[PDB]
């Protein structure tokens, strides 16, 4: 009878949504992705900007 | 001796298939939350009724 049920991201009953994306997520990349929502920040948080990214 | 199934008092009203739990006083009565499940009812049964259902 199997040794751990490993059981899924969606198992955890009062997990949020942000918060289940952030488990399923592989690298911190995409960890930003889901975080950073102003896009000229997150643009200075991956270290690449526009000329309009730096102005905003 | 490793039981696969039990006759256990239902504790309320429980349908075929519905993931079981422990209930007061010891009675068996429907889930819904993973953790609380020890078994699956393999037949309908009335509070006050036994019903049985493989262990897993």
């Amino acid at each position: 009878r199997s040794k751990e049920i490993s059981i899924e991201v969606e198992d955890i009953k009062d997990a949020g949504d942000t918060g289940k994306r952030l488990l399923k997520i592989n690298t911190p990349s995409g960890a930003r992705n889901i975080i950073i929502e102003n896009e000229d920040a997150k643009a200075l948080i991956n270290g690449e900007t526009t000329n309009t990214n730096k102005k905003n | 001796y490793p039981l696969a199934a039990w006759q256990v008092i239902a504790g309320s009203d429980i349908k075929v298939g519905d993931n079981l739990t422990t209930g007061k006083d010891g009675t068996a009565v429907p889930t819904d939350d993973p953790s609380t499940v020890f078994g699956y009812a393999v037949e309908e049964a009335q509070e006050g009724q036994l019903v049985t259902l493989v262990i897993s």
